[PDB]
């Protein structure tokens, strides 16, 4: 019997895949997530500040 | 593409009668239809979805049976508020979706 | 309770442009795709296209394969449908509509009332 | 230990609206998704609602899709549900819920007491 | 959406017994299954979740297993706290979170 | 309307390698698979190959099994078929061309202008 | 492979006859084939599909028939831009897409 | 070289509160964040809480939520774990730890001591 | 949470063998891992981060790779110093960290 | 009416130095801050320097960082500006410039007449 | 420091037109940014600060919108008094003080 | 126009203190950060610590955390970085920078010539 | 921190031609780069910040470009006086300074 792969199978996309978002996403904050102060934070002074009495 | 064959074309009933309208498709598409109603001047409203199942809200009166490319809508007992075009919707996996022509319910 | 208004129709000649439009109300958009269904005079039903929840994959009808573009945008709560070169058979009353949003079943609940598009000289 | 107290509860008439409110105290409110699930007088549970922990989502079943809202604000440490357009169905006892935190896992876990809403006349 | 179908319906049992219980889904849902308690004036609790894994502070004598659309919740020795209202509970991706109808667990 | 445009040819010798475009416009390249139509200076029509809407598998005839390499690159909407050790058999028009989308129906709709390759020296 | 032979090669004809291209298989195709028709100096147009179905967009003059290895496509009334090569395509299952030798249509 | 040192421990009965103490030293504190992590007399590690480097968000593990509050006061150069509704499954030595500081590395390098807890009677 | 599993519990080795520890996981946990020793009385410090990663002052014998589900902590030349406690430990986004049971070395 | 003079300037050789003044006029010079901007003969306006109401600091712009140093003199309601180690892309009309005085504005109301400084040789 | 292009570079008009000249900033300097007109042989002028608040004895007839990166002065109806070259300036906390390149209005 | 004077190197024994100072010359030394940057035998580059404007906050990388100690004096304008604990890897061409002033630019302009430091016995 | 890598290690050209030197993230940085040229006995200076903006003073023939993790500088024509060792430095927000090995470019 014939041993190959069907090379008529459909090849095109799904067009009735699920066209919905997951309802049942992960909905939590990230625990893992940067917990540190930003190093690279600018640490000159502004020059923009009020320059009057 | 997968064409949706509803028969009759045109059923007329009284109030309080028993009606099956059927839907012949090209090809299995397993039981994934759906059965629309629409009345003149809106759009239609869904009444079956998986061919078997009642959708919410919508009165026991109507059910839906088949499998393969036979399937039926039964309405266990007419009313005045049933009268209207009935549609039979497939989406079936890898085929686009197609629409029947559209039974007539009319009055006597 | 969700209702969906669409706006955008009139006459065009063939071989026109003409935008569609589906501005929901008090549906949560992002997450539903959406469908177009159009209803031809012969009372016919044909589907037309659908977009997904983000916008990343898109299906046409082949009858109008590169001619109709959908576009959906999440932030003003609306969806859009483009129509390019338009001829005689694109001449019907065009609902919206939206995914039940079931793991498998491509059916609509919720449709919208009707925006009508003519074709003709 | 977490406790969730829900509130505004009473009887309304089918077409009003009636404001929920679900002030919880020592969780961490931020950091956590929030559900409410509905149990109806036959002893069936259903869900209706979740919020994601900053609100960027929400998701609704099909039962309440366009008539209910969950809206959180952090800064109180509350959550709330409002409702519009109810009916004799949607008359059940209310419970509020803390998403346990998963990675996949949607299962609730502090289950509030429960606030009662009557839908008659 | 997808039901959730958990048999029987009611099961009466004795201190001291094993009782399982089986809850039977519409289409598969992988291993994403909870199993609720309700005591009766009390909002239930959870003690199963992703259909094997026992909850935290849970007596160890609760066991479930299954997975597809099989799964079974067993009670290795039944004790005289344990009788209350057993709910099945799916979350799987891309489908709504719907429980069961609830089985009753009666005193002999 | 859906156009696809051919491109790369020219006269190769026998032995040497050379590469083929069908950049596509307006088509929602990502949807469908697509298929390299060979047609001889005889007139005659020969299918080459045809890859699916991923690249998840390609399937060749049998005079190009391993000389031919097709390739798919959705994000540019473009289509490759990169040809290696040529000979005289190979000199014809090459057509690119989309499979019409049916359940089961391998027909080629919107055909591409065409490319000539010419294998001589 | 399976190769399609279809006959005969040429038949002159006028405007306003009936013609009968046939098209043969060397083993059993089911239904599965399709119709092209190619004028010269464009890449061909389809025609039929599935051996009886008119495709979208094509006069309806055009009209497929048979199955299993005798198809015939018949033009009901020839107009004066049907002058073209015809060829006949399979896309059977488990076997490679093929196409026939080109029937011609010649002017008187 | 960066010393962390705990105390405040002891034994306690069941219910009981008790507060812990992680005074850092030669440590830039206001820079980092920190986490507290338990060890069970099995010889199992398990985390307990983090805390940010101002303080804006803290996580608690599921099995620790609503009985342990933790916070960090940058003055005094000291971080504190209060407890809270305490049980027998809380003995174990508890170690202050400090967060790496890589973009999305949350691994411990500079660990505290450890301070004994007991409850018991 | 995610439960990490770490084999074998306890094996033993002589000076200047070759020990590979390795660390399972319940699902996929990208390539965020990091392994601790502990001496016993001490807290312990940290070898590996990233799964692959040396961390400054620690020698180079030290080794550890994989992804996925699959980590191995891998030693060149078990010196007598190595004979401690070794835990695999993941901080996986939107997973809370949790460690192994602990992988013992014993002297021969 | 407010009235601000410059007035030093003439024509240096690279590496020279040079000191602007713009002296006040009806302005209270004390209690208000003063800018220095240049505009190049390519019309382009580039800010120098500016000195608080006290002169308590110097925030330069980074091209004059080290070349120019400003000076404030409240008693004679009198502003400076000094300039060391010229060079050719220096040259311009010097504007002495006056903020408006808003909180959170550096804008400026009564723009100075100019004072032309050359570098050359 | 931060650059802003304001465009175009020059842009000729008659009285009474109604013109619009932009600023664009490298980065987002939210509404700290103010703009100036300046005579040939005089020292700019301000028109404009919080890039939309009119200074004082400057005319209506001139208005600032914008924000973030993208800034445009509107003057409604041009007046023969308006032609001059007008420049866009930021004052950014933590940004120090640079200048546009130019908008020159030019008669007819 | 602007040169860093860095100063107080030589050899020292392995865990023995030593002192750095970085006496700047015209710059604005309080309006601008300041960057201690280590240069290893071995060509490499290696940032060491960050000084803010006023002395507000003070990062460190990982390699030198808790062992090394900067301090900023505006008075008489200076950097100072105090060096403890030392093994052989310290042993580097020790250079001072200064940032250029950028809202989110952290790079240097105005390099200092080095001071090296010996970790030997 | 992120290790910053910088290929090639050594390239040789000579006066004149075009000569390009890139440098490699272990993750996005997006385009918070930096370069540095170190002549011998000279403290490194910066050429380009933002990964593509040239430095007030930097020759025209100096030029950055790229993003996230892949990044070149490209040098219009080699000169002379632009033969020594060349640094690329990130300062990535959250993250803390990093500098290449160093590539050096010489003579012939």
């Amino acid at each position: 019997a014939n041993p190959n792969a069907n090379p008529n199978a459909n090849p095109n996309a799904n067009p009735n895949a699920n066209p919905n978002a997951n309802p049942n996403a992960n909905p939590n904050a990230n625990p893992n997530a940067n917990p540190n102060a930003n190093p690279n934070a600018n640490p000159n002074a502004n020059p923009n500040a009020n320059p009057n009495a | 593409d997968i064409q949706m064959t509803q028969s009759p074309s045109t059923l007329s009933a009284s109030v309080g009668d028993r009606v099956t309208i059927t839907c012949r498709a090209s090809q299995s598409v397993s039981t994934s239809l759906a059965w629309y109603q629409q009345k003149p001047g809106k759009a239609p409203n869904l009444l079956i979805y998986q061919a078997s199942t009642l959708y919410r809200g919508v009165p026991s009166r109507f059910s839906g049976s088949g499998s393969g490319t036979e399937f039926t809508l039964t309405i266990g007992s007419l009313q005045p508020d049933d009268f209207a075009t009935y549609y039979c919707q497939h989406y079936n996996s890898y085929s686009r979706i197609t629409f029947g022509q559209g039974t007539r319910l009319e009055i006597k | 309770q969700v209702q969906l208004v669409e706006s955008g129709g009139g006459v065009v000649q063939p071989g026109r442009s003409l935008r569609l439009s589906c501005a929901a109300s008090r549906l949560t958009f992002r997450n539903f795709g959406m469908h177009w269904v159009r209803q031809t005079p012969g009372k016919g039903l044909e589907w037309v296209a659908v977009i997904w929840h983000d916008g990343s994959n898109k299906f046409y009808a082949d009858s109008v394969e590169g001619r109709f573009t959908i576009s959906r945008d999440n932030s003003k709560n609306t969806l859009y449908l483009q129509m390019n070169s338009l001829r005689d058979e694109d001449t019907a009353i065009y609902y919206c509509a939206k995914d039940w949003g079931g793991a498998s079943d491509r059916v609509f609940d919720y449709w919208g009332r009707g925006t009508l598009v003519i074709v003709s000289s």
